[PDB]
C-alpha cells in the first residue's frame, strides 16, 4: 500500500531558509505528482506546492517566489526549500500524492486525493 | 569411428551488413542435450478429468479435462527467442533495427554419447556409468509436417537459454479427440450442473506414430544427423510501434486563439462555437463537430467481449483477442485481457538459484496503443440530444441481465470492415518465433502467439529416442513391462537461424526510447556471486512509427 | 480564493446529518468537492472523491453530492467516532491551485 | 539574375551504408544569416586591462 514519510521540520529563525524532505514507496513515483499541504495550529488547510514528473512546479501565491519544490525520481524523494521564512509560515506540513497519474506542464498538481503522510512541524521564531 | 568428433560447438551471433541498410543476422545456438530412455515404449491414450475441481460451482474456467496420446518420443524445440539471442544482441536488434524477416533454419545432432547404469546394491551405496558403443539414438525429422504441430513455447518446454547449462528435450504428446460438456455456474447455483465427458467419436480419431510416418536414423556413438537448411516464407515483423489512435488521425482543428505564456493552465482554444464548425462527420443528425465526432478514415484497434468463454465439442475456452488495454503501461494492476502472461522456470529465465515450484511470471504490457479503455465507452440513443439523460445512454456502469458486475462492454464487439490492427510484438525470451498456418479454408489474419506465421509450410519437428536396449530375458509374449537396460544419451545440438533486418533511420527532431542498462536493471544481466543467472523480459517495439 | 463552509454542526447518535460547502463555477462547478476528515492531532484522511466514490475501507455511512456552485456531505448512522473536523476541497481552474475550505466541526450527541 | 534563386535549403541528415559495416553520414545544414554593416570601416588595435 502507498506509504509516505517526511522529515526536516524544525524550529528556525525568521528569514534564512529551511529544507523539508518527503519519501515514498509502494507506487510508481514517476507517474504521479507530489504536493505539500500545510496547516497552522488549530487553523485551516492551505496547499503549498506541487511538482509533476517532468520537473514542472507549482506554488501558491503565499509562497510563490519564496519556496522551491523539486523531486528526485531515482529515490522517490521530494524536497521543499523554504527560503525567506516568516512567522506566518509556522505550521504543520504534509506530503501528498494525487490519485490519477499525470505528467507535464499542463498537468494539475493535485485534484482530489493523497495518502497524506504523518507530517512535519515547522516554527519560525527568534 | 568411436573416437572421432562429428561437429563443432558454435553459439556466436554475426551481423553481416549489406547495401541499402539491410543486415543478415545469423544466430548460431548450440546446446548439450540430455535424454533418458522413455518411461515406456508404448503409445498411451490417457484422459484428464478434473471433476473434483470443476464440480465446485463457478470454477468452470479451471477446466483441464482433455485427451492426449503420450508417445515414447521426445521433442527438441528451438522456437523461442532466448534459445537464439542474448540480452545484448536483443538490445542491438531492437534499438538499431526497424523490421525483421525470417530467412532460414538448420539444426544438427553431433557427438552422440550413450551410457548405461549399473548399481552395486552394496550396503554403502555406489554405482557406475558405462559406455555402450553399439547403442543408438533414434532421430526422426518430420520434414513433411505429418505429425501434429506442437510448439513447446506455449508450455515453456523449449530448449534452454544458456549455452553453458545443458538442457533436456520434452516428452512428446499430442491431442486425441474428446467430446466434453460443462454448463457454467456460479457460487449460488443449486446442485451441480452437467460436468460430463462423452468420449471419442470414431470420425475424428487420428492415432499417429513416428515410426510409421517418418524415417528413423540410428545414430551410434560416432554418427551425425543434419536436417538440411529450410527457407521461410513469412511476412516481415516490425520493431516499431504505433501511437496514433482514432483521435490522432488527420489534420487537427485550426486554433483561432493560442497561448501567450508558458503555464500549466495556458491552454489553447479552437475558437468557434461547436454547432458552427466546418468539417465532415458520419453523424448525420447533428451539427456538432467535435474531436469525438469528426470523421476518421477507419478504426484503429477493436473491442471484443473480453473474458468471454466459448464452448465447443472439447469444452470452454477463452475467446482470444489481439491487443490489450490502452494506458495500462502506467499501472500493472490494469493489464487485463490481451496482454500475455508468461510463467516459466530456471531453464528459461527464473533466477537459477531459486528453490521451489513457483514460476517467475511477467505480464507483457505492449507498447502499441491499438487497444481500448472500456470504462470510457458509452452507447447513446440515436437522437443525440445533449446533455444525455439517464435513459438515452448506456454507460459502462449499467447492469446487463441484472448482474451488477457485468456491463455492456463485456458482451461488446466493434470489429468490422474498418478495423486497423497490428501484429503481436515479439517477447524476449519466452516468446515464440514462428507458427504454422491453420489448414482451414479461410484463415486468420494473425496469430496471437508468434509474430511470424507460415504461408505454405515450415520447419519440420525433430523427435529423439533411445533405442530398446533389451536384456537377455526378452519375451514379446510377456504381458509385463519389458525389461530394459537403463540407458541414457547425451548429444550435442547445434542450430542456425538466419534473419534479415533493416536498419532504422532518424525521422524526428527528438530522441526515441531505447533499451538501456541502468542502476536499476543492472544485476539482471550478470551472474550472482554463487553463479546464478536470469533473463528478464525485454521490449521489442520501442521506436514509434506513423500510422497515418 | 477559498471555499465557504459552516463553522460547526451537531447530530445525535444514530441520526443522519449534513454538511455543505460553497464555491464558484471555476472551483466547484467544474471539479467536484473532495471531503476530508481530520482526527485530533492526526493527518487528515479522505472520505469521498469528486468521482462520487469512496476509498477502500471507508464506511458506507458517508456520501456526497454536488449542485452548481456548491457541494454537500452527509453521514447516515452517525457514530461517536465520527466527531471530527471536516474540509471540502476543489481545484480553482483559473489559478491552477488546489483550494481547501474553511473547515467544519461535527458534534455527536 | 536578380529574380532567380541561386541555391536550395537543406538540413537532411542522410545515412548511406557501405560494405563491411560502414556508414556515410552526410550532414546538410542550412541557415539564414543576418549581417549589419560594421561599426567602423577601420581595423582597431585595442587593449583591455581590468
Amino acid at each position: 500500500e502507498v506509504q509516505l514519510v517526511e522529515s526536516g521540520g524544525d524550529l528556525v529563525k525568521p528569514a534564512g531558509s529551511l529544507r523539508l524532505s518527503c519519501v515514498a514507496s509502494g507506487f510508481t513515483f514517476s507517474s504521479y505528482g507530489m504536493n505539500w499541504v500545510r496547516q497552522a495550529p488549530g487553523k485551516g488547510l492551505q496547499w503549498v506546492a506541487g511538482v509533476n514528473s517532468g520537473g514542472f512546479t507549482g506554488y501558491a501565491d503565499a509562497v510563490k517566489g519564496r519556496f522551491t519544490i523539486s523531486r528526485d525520481n531515482a529515490k522517490n524523494t521530494v524536497y521543499l526549500q523554504m527560503n525567506s521564512l516568516t512567522a506566518e509560515d509556522t505550521a504543520v506540513y504534509y506530503c501528498a500524492k494525487d490519485r490519477y497519474y499525470c505528467t507535464g506542464d499542463y498537468c494539475f498538481n493535485l485534484i482530489a486525493f493523497g495518502y497524506w503522510g504523518q507530517g512535519t512541524l515547522v516554527t519560525v521564531s527568534s | 569411428g568411436v573416437g572421432i568428433s562429428t561437429g563443432t560447438f558454435n553459439n556466436q551471433t554475426e551481423f553481416k551488413f549489406l547495401e541499402n541498410g539491410w543486415v543478415y543476422i545469423t544466430a548460431n545456438s548450440s546446446r548439450l542435450v540430455h535424454l533418458n530412455m522413455p518411461e515406456s515404449e508404448n503409445y498411451r491414450r490417457v484422459v484428464v478429468n478434473n471433476l473434483d475441481k470443476t464440480a465446485v460451482n463457478g470454477n468452470m474456467a479451471l477446466d483441464d479435462t482433455h485427451a492426449e496420446i503420450v508417445t515414447p518420443w521426445s521433442l527438441v524445440d528451438a522456437n523461442a527467442w532466448g534459445v537464439w539471442f542474448n540480452p545484448g544482441d536483443w538490445q542491438l536488434i531492437v534499438n538499431t533495427m526497424s523490421e525483421l524477416h525470417l530467412v532460414s533454419f538448420e539444426q544438427e545432432i553431433f557427438n552422440v554419447v550413450l551410457k548405461t547404469v549399473s548399481e552395486s546394491a552394496t550396503q554403502p551405496p555406489t554405482k557406475v556409468y558405462n559406455n555402450d558403443l553399439t547403442a543408438s539414438l533414434m532421430v526422426a525429422l518430420d520434414s513433411n509436417n505429418t505429425m501434429p504441430f506442437t510448439p513447446a513455447a506455449m508450455r515453456s518446454e523449449t530448449l534452454g537459454f544458456y549455452p553453458w547449462k545443458p538442457t533436456i528435450p520434452t516428452p512428446w504428446r499430442y491431442y486425441f479427440q474428446w467430446d466434453r460438456t460443462l454448463i457454467p455456474s456460479h457460487t449460488g447455483t443449486s446442485g451441480t450442473p452437467t460436468n460430463i465427458y462423452h468420449g471419442t467419436d470414431p470420425d475424428d480419431v487420428q492415432f499417429y506414430t513416428i515410426e510409421n510416418s517418418v524415417p528413423v536414423h540410428l545414430l551410434r556413438t560416432g554418427d551425425e544427423f543434419a536436417t538440411g537448411t529450410f527457407f521461410f516464407d513469412c511476412k516481415p515483423c516490425r520493431l516499431t510501434h504505433t501511437w496514433q489512435t482514432n483521435r490522432a488521425l488527420g489534420l487537427p482543428p485550426f486554433l483561432n486563439s493560442l497561448p501567450q505564456s508558458e503555464g500549466g493552465t495556458n491552454f489553447g482554444y479552437i475558437g468557434v462555437q461547436q454547432d458552427k464548425r466546418r468539417g465532415v462527420t458520419q453523424m448525420g443528425n447533428t451539427n456538432y463537430i467535435t474531436e469525438a465526432t469528426i470523421m476518421r478514415p477507419a478504426e484503429v484497434g477493436y473491442s471484443a467481449p473480453y473474458y468471454s468463454f466459448e464452448a465447443s465439442t472439447q469444452g470452454p475456452f477463452k475467446t482470444p483477442i489481439a491487443a490489450g488495454r490502452g494506458g495500462a503501461q502506467t499501472d500493472e494492476n490494469q493489464a487485463a485481457d490481451g496482454d500475455p502472461r508468461y510463467a516459466f522456470g530456471r531453464q528459461h529465465g527464473q533466477k537459477t538459484t531459486t528453490t521451489g515450484e513457483t514460476p517467475e511470471r511477467f505480464t507483457y504490457i505492449a507498447h502499441q496503443d491499438t487497444g481500448r479503455y472500456p470504462e470510457g465507452d458509452w452507447i447513446q440513443n440515436i437522437n443525440f440530444n445533449l446533455p444525455v439523460t439517464d435513459d438515452n445512454v448506456l454507460l459502462p456502469t449499467d447492469p446487463i441481465g441484472g448482474k451488477t458486475g457485468i456491463n455492456y462492454t463485456n458482451i461488446f464487439n466493434t470489429y468490422g470492415p474498418l478495423t486497423a490492427l497490428n501484429n503481436v510484438p515479439p517477447v524476449y525470451p519466452n516468446g515464440q518465433i514462428w507458427d504454422k498456418e491453420f489448414d482451414t479454408d479461410l484463415k486468420p489474419r494473425l496469430h496471437v502467439n508468434a509474430p511470424f506465421v507460415c504461408q505454405n509450410n515450415c520447419p519440420g519437428q525433430l523427435f529423439v529416442k533411445v533405442a530398446p536396449n533389451l536384456t537377455n530375458q526378452y519375451d514379446p509374449d510377456a504381458s509385463a513391462n519389458m525389461s530394459r537396460i537403463v540407458t541414457y544419451s547425451d548429444f550435442w545440438w547445434k542450430g542456425k537461424l538466419v534473419f534479415k533486418a533493416k536498419l532504422r533511420a532518424s525521422h524526428t527532431w527528438n530522441p526515441i526510447q531505447q533499451m538501456s542498462i541502468n542502476v536499476d536493471n543492472q544485476f539482471n544481466y550478470v551472474p550472482s556471486n554463487i553463479g546464478g543467472m536470469k533473463i528478464v523480459y525485454e521490449k521489442s517495439q520501442l521506436a514509434p512509427r506513423k500510422l497515418y | 480564493s477559498v471555499l465557504t463552509q459552516p463553522t460547526s454542526v451537531s447530530g445525535s447518535l444514530g441520526q443522519r446529518v449534513t454538511i455543505s460547502c460553497s464555491g464558484s463555477t471555476n472551483n466547484i462547478g467544474i471539479v467536484g468537492a473532495s471531503w476530508y476528515q481530520q482526527l485530533p492531532g492526526k493527518a487528515p484522511k479522505l472520505l469521498v472523491y469528486s468521482d462520487g466514490n469512496r476509498p477502500s475501507g471507508v464506511p458506507d455511512r458517508f456520501s456526497g453530492s454536488n449542485s452548481g456552485n456548491s457541494a454537500t456531505l452527509t453521514i447516515t448512522g452517525l457514530q461517536a467516532e465520527d466527531e471530527a473536523d471536516y474540509y471540502c476541497q476543489s481545484f480553482d481552474t483559473t489559478l491552477g491551485a488546489a483550494v481547501f475550505g474553511g473547515g467544519t466541526h461535527l458534534t455527536v450527541l
